[PDB]
């Protein structure tokens, strides 16, 4: 009976014929009468292992889905555990298309838990076949992208609890993130405030140089991922590294080293990508594209070394993105700049952008002056910007080695942009009028 | 930071300094030390921003020695970028050191480099001397006249250079 039903299902899967429709209906009627989840799972498992590697069939798939739905309607915890075990044991062709075909919330949660356990065992055993099975289970869970945030949160909570298997669980979670492109990146960044950070520091202390290499790979993955809240991720990283807000000095040093490694990886990503092939999009960079201005705000707020780090980050971001955001960054920094150290920061980033690109001063002047003549750019900001230009053109009129090394030609740039400056002379704000008069 | 205790990030810092570098001798030292402490790999593909025209790129990449071809590649790319930025001082320095680099190499390559001399001198006299230049020294004028009147070997002439000198 069961063998005949499996043969009919395989024949329907191979040849699309209607000769197995009545047999499938009779099998579905017999299975509901039996009300055996174990028998339904047993009929589904050999049937899938045959007619998923043989050929795809709609009627056989519907019959297997009905049997799995009956098995899931029954309780069957041990049946679902043996069904998950037979599915990993026979991962032939559409095993992922068969196991995740239930599309139930409880079944998907159980499959995710079983895949997490299989991946943990794979990371513990360091076996290639077990790692491939765990990756297949993770890919099956990723295609069923209904709700994986609670499973990821449970996995992260379980990993920070231990110290011995914590490094292996973290490596398995990082590899699954490297395969699934870090879907819950914001959720991963948000929870580890101080206690998970201390637990991870203890786990890394218990780990070894292999753990250090895994941490470097995870830093590379985090740099090549996390488009959701790149600003929040960078703010969490920089306060824990430069501001020394981390609970452990070793954790702060590791954060600083990871920031340096991410900067180096982005720089190789920016430059060593290749001139003949098209460049690859960086999620972190094109997510910070919308928050370029606030990064300039932190840089002007001038932390210990975070301002240097964000200076390099803004430079590499400007090199990376195609409109190059150089006029925007220069205009924002000149608008909110008030002292020669920020002016020197402007000159240094200009030096980077002028050995990188061209047109920076004309683009910056048109952008900033258009924003001035618009409704934005409040009188204090524009007074600061105009008088910063006055200091720059004065320095370039003087200067003997500075402007000679960094020839910016502010004089010819503003001489091109003379025409719009007369309304700034007649501007009703006295400071704006004075700055325009000086310029 | 210096001495980063890892070869990969040391290479990254060194190539970042190489990109930032303007002195041709310092570029030569950095690239020769990188070739020493790495394998025989080309390193101009550490910066995709450096643009070379393909016609000159073929003959600049038709060099057997990876070190010499990488040195001359970075030199002419950085100098062409400086010429676009109108930085004729550093451009003249880089192209001069490229001249003493290519004098050992092929007459075809150094004749292309002499056409680069001609174009750089034209642009330098156009911008550095200003539009109010009262009189060219006419040595470069005689050089342009002689080059245009000879046009002899199979050097790939650039129409940009031709229209500039005309």
């Amino acid at each position: 009976m069961d063998i005949y039903v499996q043969c009919l299902s395989a024949l329907i899967g191979s040849c699309p014929d209607a000769c197995v429709d009545a047999l499938l209906d009779t099998s579905v009627q017999h299975s509901p009468h039996f009300d055996w989840v174990v028998a339904h799972i047993g009929s589904s498992f050999p049937g899938t292992i045959i007619s998923r590697v043989l050929s795809c069939g709609l009627k056989d798939f519907c019959v297997h889905g009905g049997a799995g739905g009956g098995a899931g309607s029954s309780g069957g915890s041990s049946s679902q555990t043996p069904s998950t075990d037979p599915f990993p044991g026979s991962p032939a062709i559409p095993a992922e298309k068969r196991v995740p075909k239930i599309a139930s919330v409880v079944g998907i949660l159980g499959h995710l838990a079983s895949r997490h356990g299989d991946s943990i065992r794979r990371e513990l055993l360091r076996m290639f076949h077990d790692s491939l099975a765990g990756g297949s289970g993770g890919r099956s869970g990723d295609p069923s992208l209904q709700a994986t945030v609670p499973f990821l949160l449970q996995l992260a909570v379980m990993s920070p609890a231990l110290l011995g298997t914590v490094s292996g669980e973290l490596v398995d979670c990082l590899k699954p993130p490297a395969v699934l492109s870090q879907l819950q990146q914001h959720l991963q960044g948000f929870p580890r405030e101080e206690l998970d950070n201390m637990l991870n520091l203890a786990v890394h202390l218990v780990s070894q140089a292999s753990g250090a290499g895994a941490y470097r790979l995870l830093q590379f993955l985090v740099d090549t991922a996390m488009p959701a809240s790149v600003i929040t991720t960078q703010g969490l990283a920089v306060p824990d590294t430069v501001r020394e807000a981390c609970d452990r000095l070793i954790q702060l040093l590791l954060l600083h080293l990871q920031k340096l490694v991410h900067h180096r990886g982005g720089s190789p990503g920016e430059g060593v990508l290749g001139p003949p092939p098209p460049p690859r999009l960086v999620p972190f960079l094109d997510a910070l594209k919308n928050h370029v201005g606030e990064l300039c705000g932190e840089t002007l707020r001038l932390e210990r070394k975070r301002f240097l780090w964000q200076h390099q980050l803004l430079g590499l971001l400007s090199v990376y993105t195609r409109p190059s955001c150089g006029p925007e960054a220069l205009g924002h920094l000149l608008s909110r700049a008030r002292s020669p150290e920020e002016l020197s920061l402007a000159t240094q980033l200009y030096a980077g952008l002028v050995v990188s690109l061209s047109g920076l001063l004309p683009l910056a002047f048109r952008s900033c002056l258009a924003r001035v003549h618009a409704g934005t750019l409040q009188p204090p900001f524009t007074a600061r910007f105009l008088r910063n230009l006055a200091l720059l053109v004065g320095w370039e009129q003087q200067g003997g080695e500075g402007p000679a090394a960094l020839g910016a030609h502010f004089g010819e740039s503003a001489s091109a942009h003379l025409s719009d400056l007369a309304p700034l002379l007649l501007h009703p704000e006295e400071e704006v009028a004075e700055a325009a008069a000086s310029l | 930071y210096d001495i980063p205790a890892s070869a990969s990030v040391n290479i990254g810092q060194l190539e970042h300094q190489l990109i930032l570098s303007v002195d041709p001798w310092r570029i030569r030292q950095i690239l020769i030390e990188l070739h020493g402490m790495t394998s025989e790999r080309q390193f101009w593909t550490v910066s995709n921003k450096w643009e070379v025209p393909s016609v000159y790129s073929g003959v600049i990449l038709g060099i057997k020695d990876n070190l010499t071809r990488d040195l001359v590649y970075i030199l002419m790319a950085k100098g062409l970028h400086c010429s676009t930025v109108k930085d004729f001082s550093h451009a003249k320095q880089l192209f001069a050191a490229c001249l003493e680099l290519v004098t050992e190499f092929s007459p075809k390559l150094r004749q292309v480099m002499l056409n680069e001399m001609l174009l750089l001198d034209i642009h330098t006299h156009e911008a550095g001397t200003g539009q109010a230049g009262e009189r060219p020294p006419s040595d470069l004028i005689s050089r342009v006249r002689g080059y245009l009147e000879m046009r002899l070997p199979d050097i790939p002439l650039r129409q940009v250079i031709a229209e500039e000198c005309v």
